[PDB]
Parts: structure tokens; sequence; C-alpha cells
């Protein structure tokens, strides 16, 4: 257990409320839709894999995207561009070796120029007023993992998987804070694998009871059952690899019993 | 950008020129980092992404205040509160007498509080050195220059290795460990603590291996007893000379028993054993801390 564990956690709980995109933002977007965002995020996953980027970078990117689209109108042809400068800024923030700009131009298949991605980078910054240290479902997941009796790796990868699905569907997940989704992803993983529930220690740590996580569990369970029928499959394919213990192949439980 | 009359170059930073300037309209004195963009290669450096975005979170009286970011077409300017001078220039100007002990105690207390806030807000500074510590006329000291900082995770994972200025770099980085966290900042502060007491840098090496030997020669060459796992670190060599640990009252003579105790805790080879910023504030060396004004 690290020196500032409790402290950092309290602080992320303060920050997750400030780093929020407005929930019904897609309703006021004249041209783009949730399913488009879903295509985008899926793509960003493909990109993280190809360039062996941290999952945390993916999460940071999605947060920037949802905050940027919360206040800027974007037309469909420009959607990829926003995502590309999001991903590039997430990389610069979070990675040791971000890929270079030329590598981000390359995976847009040359839809956009270098000159553009750099201008979009500038704008994204301007719009989020340089606020990039956002808490993610991922940060809380790792933080939660330390309260594990004992460390099940399958539970870990599965929670990571479930949390990553949450990125793809703005409806309903934008309704929830990262900590809550994390809580949900964790209990759902734990159960599925070992039958155990969201432990006493976390209830003390997060203040969250199974009962307060229930609405998010209800939705996350659905997503998990419908996962192989879903239009976007990049995450399912990613979590098939041995690196992730093939967790995306495990059968969801039929009922959650709560 | 036109409300400012630049007065002079004051500093260099790791990533851009710093000026003293004044607001023509409010009269306010400020410091201006110029970060050079030049447009078409890599855009805005990760360096600045980190610095601005962390500094916005880190509002605390022992951390420099960022007032504004002027985000032009060609350049980025970070506008900071102006502080009179750096600890470095203050130390050079105090070489013959030395800084009064109560002032050292205060500077250390204040710095430790700045660092505690950083670490509790998941930030490693990674460049704590005397020309990055800023002092005003009313007895305050503030951590500055977050160009090399980053947000760390719980647990940590591998970060960048090319980290911290040589004289202040912790042994776990020198020896090539996979993982380092907050302890790297404490080590640096330890060296700084010692520097304020002796007027000389504690471990002033000129290369990675020279730095290692300067640490060994003072603190004793580390072994499994003192630091479990040293001998199997990537850049450890069994052929490292085996010097004995020197007695603290020789290393840092002016210190009392409390100062030595605290110093020895900051300079522990084992990052896991090294004292935290928060725990350090509880140290009995601070039971009588005041706020002296510097003899400028
Ligand atoms: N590397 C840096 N990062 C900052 O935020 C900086 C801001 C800042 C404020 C005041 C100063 C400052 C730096 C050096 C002096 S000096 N050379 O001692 O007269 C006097 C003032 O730097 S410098």
């Amino acid at each position: 257990v690290p020196d500032y564990h409790e402290d950092i956690h309290t602080y992320l709980r303060e920050m997750e409320v400030k780093c929020k995109p407005k929930v019904g933002y897609m309703k006021k977007q004249p041209d783009i839709t949730n399913s488009m965002r879903a295509i985008l995020v899926d793509w960003l996953v493909e990109v993280g894999e190809e360039y062996k980027l941290q999952n945390e970078t993916l999460h940071l990117a999605v947060n920037y995207i949802d905050r940027f689209l919360s206040s800027m109108s974007v037309l469909r042809g420009k959607l990829q561009l926003v995502g590309t400068a999001a991903m590039l800024l997430a990389s610069k923030f979070e990675e040791i070796y971000p890929p270079e700009v030329a590598e981000f131009v390359y995976i847009t298949d040359d839809t956009y120029t270098k000159k553009q991605v750099l201008r979009m980078e500038h704008l994204v910054l301007k719009v989020l007023t340089f606020d990039l240290a956002a808490p993610t479902v991922n940060q809380f997941l790792t933080q939660y993992f330390l309260h594990q009796q004992p460390a099940n790796c399958k539970v870990e990868s599965l929670a990571m998987f479930l949390g990553e699905l949450s990125l793809i569907d703005a409806d309903p997940y934008l309704k929830y804070l990262p900590s809550v989704i994390a809580g949900a992803a964790f209990h759902l993983a734990l159960y599925t694998v070992t039958g155990q529930s969201w432990p006493e220690s976390l209830i003390r740590k997060t203040g969250y009871t199974l009962e307060s996580l229930k609405p998010c569990l209800m939705d996350l369970h659905q997503t998990y059952l419908k996962a192989p029928q879903h239009a976007q499959q990049s995450i399912r394919e990613k979590y098939k690899n041995s690196k992730y213990h093939g967790v995306s192949l495990l059968n969801p439980p039929e009922t959650l019993n709560l | 950008m036109e409300n400012f009359q630049k007065v002079e170059k004051i500093g260099e930073g790791t990533y851009g020129v710093v000026y003293k300037a004044r607001n023509k309209l409010t009269g306010e004195v400020v410091a201006l980092k110029k970060i050079r963009l030049d447009t078409e290669t890599e855009g805005v450096p990760s360096t600045a992404i980190r610095e601005i975005s962390l500094l916005k979170e880190l509002n605390h009286p022992n951390i420099v205040k960022l007032l504004d970011v002027i985000h032009t077409e060609n350049k980025l300017y970070l506008v900071f509160e102006f502080l009179h001078q750096d600890l470095k220039k203050f130390m050079d100007a105090s070489a013959l007498t030395g800084i009064p002990l109560p002032l050292i105690k205060s500077y250390l207390f204040q710095l430790l509080q700045g660092l505690a806030f950083c670490h509790s807000h998941r930030v490693l500074h990674r460049d704590l050195k005397p020309q990055n510590l800023l002092i005003n006329t009313e007895g305050a000291i503030k951590l500055a220059d977050f160009g090399l900082a980053r947000a760390f995770g719980v647990p940590v994972r591998t970060y960048t290795h090319e980290v911290v200025t040589l004289w202040y770099r912790a042994p776990e980085i020198l020896l090539g460990c996979k993982y380092y966290s907050t302890a790297v900042d404490i080590w640096s502060l330890g060296c700084i603590f010692a520097e304020m007491v002796t007027r000389r840098a504690l471990f002033p090496g000129d290369s990675e291996i020279d730095q290692l030997f300067r640490i060994f020669r003072t603190l004793g060459t580390p072994d499994e007893v003192v630091w479990p796992g040293v001998t199997s670190m990537p850049d450890y060599k069994p052929s490292f000379p085996k010097w004995a640990r020197q007695d603290f009252s020789k290393v840092v003579p002016p210190l009392d028993e409390d100062g030595r105790s605290l110093l020895s805790q900051m300079l522990h080879y084992d990052p896991n054993k090294r004292i935290s910023a928060k725990a350090a504030l509880a140290h009995p060396f601070f039971q009588d801390v005041t706020k002296p004004v510097p003899h400028l």
C-alpha cells in the first residue's frame, strides 16, 4: 500500500465531479450521434493496440472527447480529427514515448494533414483550458484492485474489460462518475469469476454500497450480456489475447441477484 | 500579449526563458515563461501539457501560482507570480556566514509542505533543485518549475528514466530500477537540506558513476543488509568499491541530534524505508519552527 493512497483517492473523488461533460450533450449535436461516437471510440481502441499505448491514455482521450463535444459543434467529417488530437494529447500527457504527429496522420489514412492535427490539438487545449489531469474509470480500478483478497488476475482483466466497454456507449454511461462505473465493473468482475461480492473494505473506502452501485450494475450487466451482438467489437477482440487472459470469452452470469 | 513590459531575463528553465515583467495596466509584477512552439513538427511539447495542467490543480502557498496562459499562434507564455530570487542565488550570497538555522528549519518545513501537497495530489516534481526553489522577502519558499513533473498512478508503473538533475538524483534512478515514486523527491530535498547547512552541494558528481561513488563514499556503499535488492539492480556492479558509511556529525556538522535524525531518514538508500513528506512534518526537528525573514 503506497504512501498517499487514501489521500489521492479522496482527491480523485473531488476531481471526477469537476471533469464532467454534460450528460445530454449529444442531444444538441446537429450532425453527429452516439453511434458515431461509438465508432470513434472503437477506432481509438484499435489505435491504442497498434501503437501499444497504455489503457489510461485511451481513457484520458475519451474524457477529452466528451468534454470537447460538450461545448463544440462538430460535423461528421471532423469527428475523427477531434479524436485524433484527443488521443495525441492523451499520449503526450501520459506516455513515455508518445507516437509522433506523423504517426497520427498516418492512421487517419491521410484524411487530415499534419497542419490540421496540430491546429486541432491547439483548439482542444483551448477548449478544455489545459485541464488534462482527469480521473478515469481506470485510475479508480487500479486503486480498487489493492483491496483484493487475494489478487485475482482474471478479476482484474475482466474489470478492465468491463470498464473499457463503458467507454463506447455514451448512453447510458455518461450518467455515471468514473468511480461508480469502476465500482460496478469491479463487483461484476469479482462475481463472474469467483462468486464473491464487492468487499467490505471498499464499502468503507468509497462509501459505496452494492445498493448505490445497483443502477450502474443494471446497465453494465446488460452491456456485458449484449457484448458479442454489439456493432463495435474492437474491445472484445482486444480482451481475447493471452495478455488479458482471454477474459472477453468468459460467460456473463445470467442473473446478478440483487 | 501587449499588457506586459518585459524588464529582463531572469532564468532559463529546463524548457524555456523566464522574464521579469510588469502589467502596464494593473502594475502587477510577474514572471513569464516563454515556451517556443515554431509550429510544424510536434506541436505543443508534452513538457508544457504537464506543467500547465498540473500547476492548475496545485494551488497551495508553497507552490508557485500560475496566473495565466497566453496561448498565441506562435508562442505559449505561462504567467506566474513573481518571486524575488531563487534559493541558489540566496545560498551563494550566504556562503561565508551561512543561513541562520531557524531559517533553514523554516525553508525545510515550508518545502516539505509543498511537497506533501504535490504527492497527495498524485504529482512527482522530479526536478527539485535549489535554482527551482523560489524565495520571497516575507520568509516564504515555493516549489517552482513543473516542466518535468507528472501525475503518477496507484500503484505506479514505469516512468521516464532520464529524470532529475544529476546532483540531486536518487540512487534508485542511478542504479536503473524499474519503478520509482515519491521517494525520488524526498531524496532531492534531503540533498537540499544538507546544502543549506554546509553551503556545499552534498553529492556534486560529474557523471552517473561519479555521482554513485560520491553517495557511496558518504553514506557507505549499499549492500543487501541496508537495501534489500540493491545487488540485483540492472546497473549495480559487484565491482563497486566498498567504502564505509561516514558519521553524520562529519557529513553535516552544524546539525543537532534532531536534524541528523531527519536527514538520515531523507537519505535512506531504500526508497521503501525513506521518510514521506507528510511524516517528515511530524518530525521533532520542527517542534520549534518559526518564520524568519531572509537577510537579502
Ligand atoms: N524555472 C522556473 N519555473 C518557474 O515557474 C519560474 C518562475 C519564476 C518566478 C520567479 C523566478 C525567478 C527565478 C530566478 C531568479 S534569480 N536568478 O535568483 O534572480 C529570480 C526569480 O522564476 S522559473
